[PDB]
């Protein structure tokens, strides 16, 4: 929260607190270097996609199919 | 011989031990621009970093 420093009372409500290393983990236009930087070995590519992109995207077949998320 | 060992101890008090501090020659006026920078707040920040 905020509070007002001269006179401690809740002046309004704030986003929570991140550590200023943890607010550059994200994203800013991180450039693409999709599958055309990548000739041989197809087989893994495909296992990464089927753990990690699909249940996100299709994570309503997970809750039908009856299973719990990957966690990575 | 005790005589000797004595006075330098004397000489060395006598000077007086100090602290040396830098100058400038050219600096014969440093408050054309050292009255700006003293006595209000113009200000000597208290230094933070964003963090979101």
């Amino acid at each position: 929260v905020g509070v007002n420093k001269d006179s401690y009372l809740i002046l309004d409500t704030l986003p929570s607190e991140f550590d200023s290393r943890v607010k550059a983990m994200e994203v800013d236009e991180k450039p693409t270097e999709t599958y055309s930087d990548v000739g041989g070995l197809d087989k893994q590519i495909e296992e990464l996609v089927e753990a990690i992109v699909l249940p996100m995207k299709r994570a309503d077949k997970f809750k039908d199919m009856g299973i719990r998320a990957p966690k990575g | 011989e005790n005589d000797l060992k004595d006075i330098e101890a004397r000489i060395k008090e006598k000077a007086g031990v100090k602290e040396s501090d830098t100058g400038l020659a050219p600096s014969h006026l440093w408050d054309i621009m050292g009255d700006r920078q003293r006595l209000g707040e113009e200000h000597p920040l208290q230094v933070a970093r964003c963090t979101k």
